């Protein structure tokens, strides 16, 4: 009765090792800047948890982004904060450059290097076959040193990768999801966008992992190589545990809710269905013909699998032949 | 987003 736990199959007892300080950011106390030092030009967006601005470091005249943080448990703004401070450096990691109070929501606004970040939707329709294998092994970088860190991201998107085309330069923002990983820690299930939610996610599996994100760069990955964004186009949560069904079939989602003991929401009844795997080819057209290859198709495979502990890990993604074209460094 | 997170 109940579920079956679950264990990450790399990177597992990272955090035991480190000491106390490292993953307990409930205790962390934050160094303040300067809020003086930093001008705001003008407001990029706002979502649920804080708004966005593009602003000037006044004394050296450099542009930033400033996240203004919307009031919440001090415990999450610490997260995202202790998150950043240990994986800054870290390659492709946005780097979080100062933090300060801001005068008008008396909440923490967090200071960011600027990207000339050009926006997926344009940006996508103009990437080549070269261009998406180099951001993928770009944004893999990303997600193996965070998960060697203890970290998972937990929204993984298209609007969480900054993009300066002209430069070549990416970088992996809003660590707002992200929580360390402890073996045997039940998660929420309500992290990540809809359309790059692992079917862990889906069916209420908490005891997930870094192979998390994995799935959420395997949604990204066919979204790019089969040009349709986005690639799972669910309705709401439940319509999109269909669509994925509708492509990986329902015999392997099964086969996944029973090896972990996994009772389906029962609404899913009337819904779910039956269908079989497709082949990947049924995805490609005269207009993504360019972008698709065996070994895109391949790599796609070992990502997109219901079973997370089957999913290839960060570091075996960038040992896989697709990414053999791609000049390093 | 779309979603929201406490654990
Ligand atoms: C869900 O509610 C999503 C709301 C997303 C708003 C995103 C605005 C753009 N954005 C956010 N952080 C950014 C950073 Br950090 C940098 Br650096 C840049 Br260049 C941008 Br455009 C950012």
């Amino acid at each position: 009765s109940g579920p079956v736990p679950s264990r990450a199959r790399v990177y597992t007892d990272v955090n035991t090792h480190r000491p106390r300080e490292y993953w307990d950011y409930e205790s962390h106390v934050v160094e303040w800047g300067n809020q003086d030092d930093y001008q705001l030009v003008r407001k990029l967006g706002r979502g649920k948890y804080s708004e966005v601005f593009e602003a000037i470091n006044i004394t050296n005249n450099e542009k930033v982004v400033v996240k203004i943080l919307k009031p919440v448990k001090k415990k999450k703004i610490k997260r995202e904060i202790k998150i950043l401070e240990n994986l800054r450096g870290g390659p492709n990691i946005i780097t979080l450059a100062d933090i300060v109070k801001d005068p008008v929501s008396r909440t923490p606004a967090l200071v960011f290097e600027h990207v000339n970040n050009t926006d997926f939707k344009q940006l996508y329709q103009t990437l080549t076959d070269y261009d998406i294998r180099f951001y993928m092994y770009e944004i893999l970088k990303a997600l193996d040193y965070c998960h060697s860190m203890g970290i998972m991201h937990r929204d993984v998107k298209p609007h969480n990768v900054m993009i300066d085309h002209e430069h070549r330069k990416l970088r992996l923002i809003d660590w707002g999801l992200a929580e360390f990983y402890h073996p045997g820690q039940e998660y929420n299930v309500r992290v990540a966008s809809r359309y790059f939610k692992g079917p862990e996610l889906l069916v209420d599996y908490q005891m997930y992992d870094y192979s998390l994100d994995m799935w959420s760069l395997g949604c990204m990955l066919a979204s790019m190589i089969f040009r349709k964004e986005p690639f799972f186009h669910g309705h709401d949560n439940y319509d999109q545990l269909v669509r994925i069904a509708k492509v990986l079939g329902t015999e392997d989602l099964y086969d996944y809710i029973d090896k972990y003991n996994i009772e389906l929401d029962p609404r899913f009844n009337d819904i779910l269905g039956r269908h079989s795997r497709k082949r990947w080819e049924r995805f490609v057209h005269s207009e993504n013909q360019h972008l698709v290859s065996p070994e895109a198709l391949d790599f796609l495979d070992k990502l997109l699998r219901y079973d997370h502990q089957s999913r290839l890990t960060a570091r075996e993604a960038m040992e896989h032949p697709y990414f053999y074209t791609v000049v390093k460094d | 987003x779309d979603d929201d997170d406490d654990k």
